[PDB]
């Protein structure tokens, strides 16, 4: 397989606000799999945030961001979108969109590809 | 007095028994019987099991 | 042939469903390749296809 991920969005924001991220995929993969976002805090480990199937049927979210982050999909651009609000100080980190190339998701341990880091910073 | 002959039968049947018993071993698979390993799982990766 | 997004998951050996039962069935020993790409721009219209 040969898949390229283009990430867009990020910057400096105020606490409790909303910002913009979106990831597009190109190339060719084995199958139409899941797509998710991964968070890396500075000095910490890389942990997943959520995971959405390609057909927007079932959604999976982490317990730490449930009810605060959401992810949807385009209908004419093949680009995944995500929205967030009520951002807090811990959200300042580097985000990466990742493609999981299997039909049914079991766990977030095996990750196929990674995108360029998008650093988001929130403060007063 | 008759140990030796008594041994040759005892050596034989017991060994045979073991061979039968290891028919029930899982051998690292997930189902010793064949209908679980065939109906419940897709054949392409059931052939390995 | 043209198919309804989701369906793609049916075109594969051992799969079931309408397309994989009354319209197009693959043998279990199939060898070859499958290419699938969205065509919402052409095969779908706001005027109704």
């Amino acid at each position: 397989s040969a898949v390229q991920l283009q990430a867009s969005g990020g910057g400096f924001v105020q606490p409790g606000g909303s910002l913009r991220l979106s990831c597009a995929a190109s190339g060719w993969a084995e199958t139409f799999g899941h797509m998710g976002w991964f968070r890396q805090a500075p000095g910490k480990e890389r942990e997943f945030v959520s995971a959405i199937d390609w057909w927007d049927t079932v959604h999976y979210y982490a317990d730490s961001v449930k009810g605060r982050f959401t992810i949807s999909r385009d209908n004419s651009k093949n680009t995944v979108y995500l929205q967030m609000n009520s951002l807090r100080a811990e959200d300042t980190a580097t985000y990466y969109c990742a493609y999981w190339d299997m039909d049914y998701l079991q766990n977030s341990i095996p990750v196929d590809y990674w995108g360029q880091g998008t650093q988001v910073t929130v403060s007063s | 007095a008759l140990g030796k002959l008594q041994d040759v039968v005892n050596h034989n049947a017991q060994a045979l028994n073991t061979l039968v018993k290891q028919l029930s071993s899982k051998f690292g698979a997930i189902s010793s019987v064949l209908n679980d390993i065939f109906s419940r799982l897709d054949p392409p990766e059931a052939e390995v099991q | 042939f043209v198919i309804r997004g989701d369906e793609v998951r049916q075109i594969a050996p051992g799969q079931t469903g309408n397309i994989a039962d009354y319209n197009y069935k693959l043998p279990d020993d199939f060898t070859g390749c499958v290419i699938a790409w969205n065509s919402n721009k052409l095969d779908s219209k706001v005027s109704g296809n």
